[PDB]
RNA sequence: UAAGAUAUCAGAGGAAAGUCCUCUGAUCAAACAUGCGCUUCCAAUAGUAGAAGGACGUUAAGCAUUUAUCAUUGAACUAGUUCAUUGAAGUCAUUGAUGCAAACUCCUUGGUCACACACGGCGCGGAAGGCGUG
């Protein structure tokens, strides 16, 4: 048969195995699919179910890697359409629209076109268009969406009061192609041939107040209706003056520059200016305060640079301070944590959003999910920021969960056997872990009797006893060891001037005192001018 | 529409816009599988043939089929037509009027004008040999000339040459009518 | 797809039976005229109306109801019930569908004719029939 002859083919085994080796590359997913369709070339109800079920799990597994590929949700419905189960064709537009969070234009355009043919029920088919326009109606390129909706009113409905009702909306929206909708309004106004037909435009009252024309004017109507049109056509023209300013602004500033409106892939790179306009076009859209138009213009700008985090931050920043909805900002980053490839600038911010929201059981669970990622060796990571953002937030929980074991109600912070051993294992790497002294400088911060005696013995003494070379030549180390002692509230000035100068200063080697002295002088030059001579003679 | 697999160009094909799809309405008649005429037809029972006697005593004499008597009038009239023909066929060796010399010498002449005479008949038929006799036949019921005659020639070869000539020649025109000739037949 | 036919009946006539053809009657039909004290219908302006038909319009997520798969395997369980896994098909809908009712808005139609504001016809039309003669 055709199925088993494709498994025993060579090219199937290499193209599959390539995809399982390099998942996110896409151009192997694309070859795995473009090949497997052609190998079943007659793709009708005829062809065998093992070959169709296999070509269904290619698509449905491939869209689970790349949820922002508008065309492959269309192309997967049409394959489910031709094969002939429109139940399963709807289900995979629903799953496509939910991927974009209901607000992508190409899906709702190439859903409704299909949806005309198969709904076969009046009230429900217009309910698809009402639900559509509240998400994707203000989309700047939505011009061609409405032209579908106006095609389906004229064609279908009898009354011709909905066609005027809808077209009154499109006149107020800054679409790319708006002039095609003013041309249709002006082709109606001219063809109005009785005074009763001006009621379908606007109410009987608002005609007589705002324009002063009356429908019940019985008389010689010809010139009166020829006046009504001239008076009514004017306030269209003033609206065409309003919108045209808003369009020609947005076109000339923003939309002219943006050359790419689609996804591509995780290996695609965007131009620098294109990022520059999307950052400004988003700030402009926030100014207008049209919430439907704002959410849409983030989503519309997200899918070209969905991998950066640069837009995931702002879209959460807009939601957090302007619209004042913090629980909603938590959901953006969680939806952003998946697509972005930096993942660090988000996850620092995302921790902080949970903390303000008071969902600590989630965050403690989240820190378990990031230590489990490295297999309990976050300590051993190369990129410091993931560790350091982990550590200070891991600290905040264990101050809270465990009661303090020191005097003066100080939360035993960085000093706990659970965390300190992670830090000591981090310090032991010495030359390769590459975030050493920054970790070391935050160990100084304790400023009390018990904790200074701890950090002296448990790190600053043991680092001398083992006597690693790297830490003793770096003057940032000796500077921090002095500042641990000097700011202790327990010592008087006498012993604090003794303990440093009598014991700490002499423990350095004379060869290291070349490169240590610059950073060690700066401590001395600012806090100990009196004993600046006794520094120099020693070295 | 997009594709338009039709003879016309794209403008004309987009001109025949169909009304939108028919609304669905849940059906009211019976499903095509379940459709059937009334089964369980209880046959012409013995109990039915027992209840015939209530009908039979009520209408014991059936009404007379008088429309059938219009057909029994005509078909019996056609049989009586044959009997009047049967009265004629019993009555030619008798007639006296056909009972002179040899029947191989006798011409039949027919379709002759009602208003011929035996002398004009004699002129024409004497064209084909010497005549032994004539007779025009006249209706014995009233002497309308019947439009036939019998002509006895002195020789049967002159009778058959008269036959040749003046019947198969379209019918001999005598006065103003086209006169078949035959041999005697009778 | 083909062949045949172009009202029926009855009488007189032309070429005992029948056919063909012609004028005389009856009945049947169509078209055209034309009548009936024939039948029905044809909307405010002395007023801001109303009659017939719609709306595949709104109120309206009205109100009142009833509906959202089956099979296989394990756990608990009363002596049916829930949870998880494996297969089969699967119009969309639940702001639905089904029943009940109202209000409002809007669409197409016509003699919006003439005379009269006057204690059971016989104005001039048009529309629709019935009936009768030629």
């Amino acid at each position: 048969d055709k199925y088993t002859a494709l498994i025993h083919d060579e090219n199937f085994s290499t193209l599959t195995l390539n995809v399982s080796r390099y998942p996110k590359s896409l151009a192997y997913w694309e070859k795995l699919l473009n090949y497997i369709v052609k190998a079943s070339a007659p793709i009708c109800k005829s062809t065998e179910p093992q070959l169709l079920k296999l070509i269904r799990c290619t698509y449905s597994s491939m869209l689970n890697e790349f949820p922002y590929l508008e065309n492959y949700y269309i192309d997967f419905a049409l394959l489910e359409y031709k094969l002939g189960n429109v139940s399963m064709s709807h289900k995979i537009f629903q799953r496509g629209l939910q991927a974009f969070n209901q607000r992508s234009l190409l899906l709702w355009t190439s859903y409704l076109k299909f949806c005309n043919n198969v709904i076969s029920h009046q009230k429900q088919l217009f309910k698809k268009y009402e639900t559509a326009e509240e998400y994707v109606g203000l989309h700047f390129f939505s011009g061609e969406f409405w032209d579908l909706y106006l095609e389906q009113i004229s064609s279908r409905c009898t009354s011709s009061k909905k066609y005027w009702n809808v077209l009154r909306k499109i006149l107020e929206i800054p679409l790319h192609s708006f002039s095609k909708f003013y041309a249709l309004w002006l082709q109606r106004i001219d063809d109005i041939m009785d005074l009763k037909q001006l009621s379908q435009l606007t109410s009987k009252d608002e005609l007589l107040k705002k324009l002063k024309i009356d429908i019940n004017y019985s008389g010689r109507k010809g010139p009166y209706l020829q006046d009504a049109k001239k008076k009514l056509k004017k306030i269209t023209k003033e609206m065409y003056m309003v919108v045209q300013y808003q369009v020609l602004e947005i076109y000339s500033i923003f939309e002219s520059k943006i050359y790419i409106n689609y996804y591509t892939s995780p290996e695609t790179l965007v131009s620098s200016d294109e990022i520059e306009t999307w950052i400004k076009y988003l700030d402009y859209t926030i100014t207008l305060q049209t919430d439907s138009l704002t959410h849409l213009n983030f989503q519309r700008a997200l899918l070209p640079l969905a991998h950066y985090d640069l837009v995931w931050i702002k879209y959460s920043k807009w939601l957090i301070n302007s619209k004042n909805d913090l629980l909603g900002a938590k959901n953006v980053l969680l939806m952003g944590l998946k697509f972005s490839l930096k993942k660090t600038e988000i996850i620092k911010l995302l921790y902080s959003v949970i903390c303000k929201l008071n969902e600590y059981v989630l965050l403690r669970n989240l820190l378990e999910k990031i230590e489990s990622s490295y297999s309990d060796n976050v300590e051993n990571v190369d990129d410091f920021e993931i560790f350091w953002d982990y550590l200070q937030f891991k600290t905040f929980c264990q101050n809270s969960l465990y009661s303090s074991r020191y005097s003066d109600s100080q939360s035993n912070g960085l000093l706990n056997k659970e965390l300190f051993d992670k830090v000591w294992k981090r310090l032991s790497c010495k030359e390769k872990k590459s975030g050493q002294e920054i970790l070391l400088n935050n160990l100084v911060q304790f400023y009390s009797k018990d904790t200074v005696e701890f950090v002296e013995k448990n790190i600053f003494q043991k680092i001398i006893e083992f006597g690693w070379e790297y830490y003793l030549q770096n003057g940032m180390f000796w500077n921090c060891y002095c500042r641990l002692i000097y700011f202790d509230t327990s010592r008087s000035y006498l012993d604090k001037r003794q303990y440093i100068v009598r014991k700490i200063w002499p423990q350095i080697d004379k060869k290291f005192a070349q490169s240590v002295l610059p950073s060690l002088t700066e401590f001395c030059e600012s806090y100990f001018p009196e004993e600046m001579d006794t520094l120099e003679e020693m070295f | 529409m997009n594709y338009n697999l039709s003879k016309y160009p794209d403008d004309v094909s987009r001109l025949f816009k169909p009304r939108p799809p028919l609304s669905y309405k849940r059906p009211t008649d019976y499903p095509y599988a379940k459709r059937q005429t009334n089964p369980n037809i209880t046959g012409v029972a013995n109990l039915l043939s027992t209840s015939l006697k209530h009908y039979m005593e009520e209408f014991p004499e059936g009404s007379p089929n008088n429309h059938l008597q219009r057909y029994e009038d005509i078909k019996l009239s056609k049989i009586k037509n044959a009997q009047l023909l049967d009265r004629r066929l019993q009555n030619p060796n008798v007639d006296p009027h056909i009972k002179d010399t040899d029947p191989y010498r006798t011409i039949f002449i027919g379709r002759l004008p009602y208003d011929l005479d035996e002398i004009e008949l004699q002129k024409y038929f004497v064209k084909f040999g010497e005549i032994e006799k004539i007779r025009i036949v006249k209706d014995k019921i009233t002497q309308k000339s019947k439009g036939y005659a019998f002509i006895v020639f002195k020789d049967p070869i002159s009778s058959k040459m008269a036959f040749k000539e003046i019947g198969v020649h379209r019918g001999i025109q005598i006065k103003d009518r086209i006169c078949i000739v035959d041999i005697e037949r009778g």
